[PDB]
């Protein structure tokens, strides 16, 4: 239901479509990648566990680098 | 000049030759993907060297690593930084105050070069956008908090920018 | 003659533009800017710090050409400490300027190209910036005020890979030109609104000061990269771009084929890259490394000084000016001995051309003033200091 | 046209009462005139077919406290013509009012707008001389070495009067001079 | 009746009160004939002041070459009286 | 128009004076329109105002000096008028509208 | 370390940097050709649409 | 022989008959330059690169030769120097600057001072073989 006010998350939804699960983090928020090159091979986002009320600082710091492409390790395997 | 490059030009003016031109390129990139980032949920990238909320970091054991040298205050260019310190109960040459004007600074990064013992960084992190001035007066327990929040990034980036520097 | 106050206190013409303009109609007589709207005191405030404390000020002047600024003053540095700066850190620091010269004429021309009314090109143009601010990022950790080109060098290697993503955007870039050209030169009304205007004769242009393409836009072929050669610039093959009517027609074309002769720069600059050292390996000015530092009692105590005291530069006086986006860009610096300048002096060109806007203006019309100052490309950062 | 020629050749063919001072290094040919002859060198160095020094590139001011004549204003010229640079010189102090060369090089009317503004130096026949940079009402000029860093007054808004006012400065944390000498 | 000068008895006592009210000048030595430099001990800044003071009053300037020609309380009036932008 | 050259002597810097003294006060009805002064000070207590400067600085024997005073006199009085920043109870410089000093300062502060 | 980026063995490809021309578009005899002809046959046509509606 | 189209200098017209123009300019100033006293390096330096020029003006016909032989840009940029140095003359006889004053003092400082080969440095390279015809015949 949320997809109709929200046209920022029904984006999201969408470009989801055939996405790769890479990781859940503790708060809950999912990590995704496509694997192409649409936005110079650029293809890495995090859909947020709450539905409303999400924010970008929500992204704790061991999955941060690899959602602004500073690093290649994902959170799970910098928490290791 | 000619009766046939005259023509040429008098047509091209009122037909509105190289207009369409215009037109036909302008509908091109129409019909192309867009390079829009979708924010918050997608972000845009940035490298190990980027220089943000600054952080102070502590040895693993849980001490700090600053030991009050002061070097990043006589270095700041902006003059964000105030320092004091003192012996600690146990000898240590700890600080008891150290405060960064994040309305003053810059975010240049020399504090970091000139740490010698890697105590101060810019992080990673660029959203700590406030409603108050009085929260960007960041003190000495804001930092060390920030570091803790941010450790395992900011020793991934140490590790990978430690070939270059 | 009635007098019409413009101050647009918005980036749609500079953000602190004010104008005074007396009009006849629709017709200008007298241009009048205000200025010191941004003047913030950074030559008085560059005395109170040290050498390396002062380079962050120049990125801040022109603040559209961040690194070209940071060059001038390095190389004003260097003069005064006959500093040897190696060849890789040569070839870099043109690299990056060429890189700085078309994020520089990209925001120029598309910026002007809106405020006569075409809003795709800087679109199209924003994107192309967004690619180069993003080498800016990954050698220095910022988009803009990088503080990467030092005396003796620059602060820091080329992270691996970043020579092959700058070589991706060369052959891809010339055709980016070729549609922001295609969106503007042959069209008519572009034509109308550049043509003619703004007329400079080559007398006039150097009464006033011009410089760049100010100047070569009069058919005065006049660049600092071949005048007064410095870094690699007498190594690299690139032509100059001249005017022959004087106008802001011909000064937007010398600025596209600019972009093109620096694409040819960087292309250059790319393969005969050079392996070695990137900073000056005097150890008086040069930090040492990390590693050192934490190892050698002589590099902590160096590092101790130059982070603390920073060098000293022996008392003499010297101009030294470099080829900017914006035109000559110049140092006039004044060293007593000490580890602060005693005096530092910036001559900014967008200080000579926006005094020349009263003779270029003259009986043109009201719609005329802003391509005037668009053709002029004025940051105030570098007018007001 | 390198300046090693400007120097021998201006030695022979200046008129002698000009030049006080003539300094040939790597850091810039300078001479150093005095105040009444400061147009008429100019004037000689733009016109004369040997020298055709074209372009006025900025005019500065520089502040030695410990001189009699503390101010001393630079002037930096160039000849597109045969590519090269030169600089003159001449001193000044605070009631001492000099030439202005604006009818030698239009481009010297803003600067020597500025010259005035920082330092305080006056300019005969200067067509519009005022403050170019300063907020209006300014007292001092702020490139004076004695002149404060953080000057004298600050502004803020002032709800009671509804605009912005003048009062004198109170820093919360005052500018730290860090002496490393 | 419309009319385009001052009444000369009415200027006298304009002028008159002017001078009197400008400090040091004691309601004493103030005639109709009387000067403002010998007779009323006013200097040159004193006495530029006394005539711009004529120009507030009547609310008009007096060119500078009249206003030197004004050196005492019958050259004034003579001139106020005989001005028609006096008002 | 422009900047004139020195004044050579007394006689022709105290001229100069004069001329000033009366282009600043002819332009006070135009400041009291500009500051809404006319329940506030009367002209004359600005003409006093402006001839009590002249005056506090009658000692003066350098014609130089004078000039510079001048050149600077034009300049407030310039900025007086065309950019007025209107405050209550100044224009510019100047205010408009049983113990002995010693004590008075000292229950104030310790800095005299 | 002894690692630096650079270019590879051989160089990067060749880039172009001059402006590439493009020769699109009808000419000023065909457009003409066209107009007139379609005026006169159209205006034929309004003739023969205007009997109708009569 | 051809006439010149342009000078490509926005503002500099083309003077076609630039050679008999310059004819007269530089006996204009050799005649003008007499004011000025023998003695005075000025009136022997105008003496000697005028003279040269005027000689190379009455030989060679051809405004292409005569730009080539003298190497000093265009002849219409020959002629605004020839016309600048009349200016020139006439304000100094009325400056009348000649003369060395009785306690004359001059300080010459040569800094020796290097700098990096990489520092902006302006090269123009070597003049016309006049100009250093003027200055030896000036030393001596
Ligand atoms: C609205 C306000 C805007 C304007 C601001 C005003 C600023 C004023 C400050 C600058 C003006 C000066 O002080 S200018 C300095 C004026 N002082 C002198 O001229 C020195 C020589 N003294 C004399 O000539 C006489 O003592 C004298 C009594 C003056 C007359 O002469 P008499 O003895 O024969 O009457
Ligand atoms: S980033 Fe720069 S300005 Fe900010 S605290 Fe560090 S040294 Fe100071
Ligand atoms: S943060 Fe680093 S440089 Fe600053 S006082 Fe602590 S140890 Fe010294």
């Amino acid at each position: 239901m949320r997809c109709l006010p929200d046209g920022n998350l029904l984006q999201t939804k969408i470009h989801n479509i055939g996405a790769t699960l890479v990781g859940v983090d503790k708060f809950g928020n999912k990590y995704y990648q496509k694997l192409g090159d649409t936005q110079y091979g650029r293809h890495r986002w995090v859909e947020y566990a709450s539905k409303d009320r999400y924010n970008a600082s929500q992204v704790p710091a061991e999955w941060h680098g690899w959602l602004h492409f500073i690093t290649d390790h994902t959170g799970d395997e910098l928490l290791s | 000049k000619d009766w046939n490059t005259v023509f040429e030009r008098s047509i091209n003016t009122l037909f509105l030759t190289e207009m369409v031109r215009g037109l036909s390129l302008t509908l091109k990139y129409f019909f192309d993907p867009k390079v829009t980032i979708n924010y918050p949920f997608e972000k845009g990238p940035l490298s190990p060297r980027f220089r943000g909320e600054h952080a102070l970091r502590r040895y693993p054991t849980g001490e700090e690593r600053c030991i009050a040298c002061k070097l990043c205050e006589a270095v700041c260019p902006a003059q964000a930084i105030t320092i004091e310190a003192e012996e600690r109960e146990d000898g240590s040459r700890r600080t008891t105050r150290y405060d960064i004007d994040m309305t003053k600074c810059i975010y240049c990064g020399f504090c970091q070069e000139a740490c010698p013992v890697d105590a101060i960084v810019e992080g990673p992190n660029f959203e700590f956008a406030t409603e108050t001035h009085e929260e960007l007066l960041y003190d000495k327990e804001k930092l060390l908090e920030n570091g803790d929040r941010w450790e395992t990034e900011i020793a991934e980036n140490l590790r990978s920018e430690s070939l270059y520097r | 003659n009635f007098t019409l106050n413009f101050g647009p206190q918005h980036p749609a013409a500079h953000g602190v533009l004010r104008l005074v303009l007396e009009m006849n109609g629709e017709v200008v007589e007298r241009a009048e800017p205000h200025i010191g709207l941004l003047h913030r005191g950074t030559e008085k405030l560059i005395e109170y710090k040290t050498y390396l404390q002062a380079l962050p000020y120049f990125d801040r002047l022109d603040y559209v050409s961040m690194m070209a600024q940071e060059h001038a003053y390095s190389l004003a540095v260097e003069k005064l400490l006959n500093c040897e700066v190696p060849l890789r850190a040569q070839y870099i620091r043109v690299l990056f300027c060429e890189i700085t010269r078309i994020l520089n004429h990209l925001l120029a021309l598309t910026t002007h190209a809106m405020d006569v009314g075409a809003l795709t090109p800087f679109l199209w143009a924003f994107e192309e910036r967004e690619k180069l601010l993003e080498f800016y990022e990954r050698v220095s950790g910022a988009r803009m005020h990088a503080s990467f080109i030092r005396p003796g060098g620059v602060a820091q290697d080329l992270p691996l890979g970043l020579c092959r993503d700058i070589d991706s955007f060369t052959q891809q870039f010339a055709s980016r030109i070729d549609e922001l050209e295609e969106m503007l030169t042959g069209n008519r009304i572009w034509k109308q609104r550049l043509v003619d205007i703004g007329t400079v004769t080559a007398q006039q242009a150097k009464d006033w000061g011009f410089s760049g393409v100010m100047l070569r836009g009069s058919g005065v072929c006049w660049d600092l990269r071949r005048a007064a050669p410095y870094d690699v610039y007498d190594q690299l093959d690139f032509d100059v771009p001249v005017g022959t009517r004087g106008d802001c027609y011909d000064r937007y074309c010398i600025r596209i084929e600019e972009m093109r002769q620096s694409l040819r720069i960087i292309v250059q600059c790319l393969n005969q890259m050079p392996s070695g050292m990137i900073k000056a390996d005097d150890r008086k000015l040069c930090p040492p490394s990390r590693c050192r530092m934490k190892l050698s009692m002589e590099s902590l105590i160096h590092h101790f000084e130059l982070y603390t005291e920073g060098f000293s530069v022996p008392a003499s006086s010297t101009y030294t000016a470099v080829e900017a986006p914006k035109g000559e860009f110049g140092v006039f610096l004044v060293s007593n001995g000490s580890n602060r300048p005693y005096r530092c002096k910036i001559r900014a060109p967008g200080f000579a051309h926006l005094q020349g806007l009263d003779f270029m203006s003259k009986h043109h019309m009201l719609a005329d003033v802003v391509t005037i100052i668009g053709t002029q490309d004025i940051v105030f950062g570098e007018v007001d200091r | 046209m390198d300046n090693q020629f400007i120097f021998k050749y201006s030695w022979e063919t200046l008129p002698k009462k000009w030049v006080k001072k003539m300094e040939r290094s790597e850091h810039g040919n300078r001479f150093d005139t005095n105040t009444d002859y400061l147009f008429q060198l100019l004037c000689f160095l733009k016109l004369h077919t040997y020298t055709r020094v074209q372009v006025l590139i900025d005019i500065c001011g520089v502040d030695y406290p410990s001189r009699k004549r503390r101010f001393e204003v630079v002037y930096n010229l160039l000849s597109t013509r045969y590519n090269s640079r030169i600089r003159v010189q001449t001193s000044a102090d605070e009631v001492t009012r000099i030439s202005s060369v604006v009818s030698l090089f239009p481009s010297a009317g803003w600067w020597e707008r500025e010259v005035w503004d920082m330092f305080g130096v006056s300019f005969i026949n200067h067509p519009d001389l005022r403050r170019i940079l300063t907020d209006y009402g300014f007292e001092g000029h702020p490139l004076r070495k004695d002149f404060p860093l953080s000057g004298y007054v600050q502004v803020r808004y002032d709800d009671p009067e509804k605009r912005v006012v003048s009062e004198p400065i109170e820093m919360t944390q005052e500018f730290r001079y860090f002496d490393f000498a | 009746v419309r009319g385009s000068f001052l009444d000369k008895s009415e200027v006298t006592d304009r002028v008159l009160s002017v001078v009197k009210n400008f400090q040091k000048v004691d309601p004493s030595k103030v005639t109709p004939k009387a000067n403002f430099q010998n007779d009323l001990g006013l200097d040159s800044l004193d006495s530029v002041e006394v005539v711009m003071a004529l120009e507030e009053e009547f609310g008009f300037e007096i060119p500078d070459n009249e206003a030197d020609k004004i050196q005492s309380i019958d050259l004034a009036v003579d001139f106020i009286a005989s001005h028609p932008q006096a008002k | 128009i422009g900047v004139p050259p020195n004044s050579a002597n007394l006689t022709e810097a105290r001229r100069r004076v004069f001329d000033f003294f009366r282009a600043a006060c002819r332009s006070i009805p135009t400041i009291m329109d500009i500051y809404n002064l006319q329940d506030v000070v009367a002209p004359s207590q600005l003409r006093y105002a402006i001839s009590a400067q002249i005056r506090n600085n009658a000692h003066i024997t350098d014609p130089k000096v004078i000039d510079l005073l001048i050149f600077k006199g034009m300049e407030e009085l310039t900025d007086i008028v065309d950019h007025a920043k209107q405050r209550h109870h100044i224009i510019g410089q100047y205010v408009v509208g049983g113990k002995t000093d010693f004590l008075k300062n000292f229950y104030t502060s310790n800095y005299f | 370390p002894l690692l630096q980026d650079g270019p590879p063995p051989g160089g990067f490809a060749p880039v172009r940097y001059a402006r590439r021309i493009s020769n699109t578009g009808p000419s000023a005899m065909a457009m003409f050709l066209a107009v007139s002809g379609a005026f006169a046959w159209g205006m034929y046509q309004v003739g023969q649409g205007n009997k109708i509606r009569r | 022989a051809k006439v010149k189209q342009t000078t490509g200098i926005v503002g500099l017209d083309v003077v076609p008959n630039a050679r008999a123009v310059l004819i007269d300019l530089y006996s204009k100033t050799l005649k003008e330059i007499q004011a000025v006293p023998e003695d005075e390096g000025y009136r022997k330096a105008v003496e000697s690169f005028t003279r040269q020029r005027l000689n190379v003006c009455k030989e060679e016909e051809d405004w292409e030769m005569i730009e080539k032989r003298l190497g000093c840009g265009q002849v219409e940029e020959l002629i605004e120097e020839a016309r600048d140095e009349l200016t020139l003359i006439g304000k100094m006889i009325e400056w009348d600057p000649w003369g060395v004053p009785d306690d004359y003092e001059c300080e010459v400082i040569e800094n020796d001072a290097p700098i990096p080969k990489h520092v902006p440095q302006h090269r123009p390279g070597p003049l016309p073989e006049q100009f250093y015809k003027t200055l030896e015949g000036l030393i001596a």
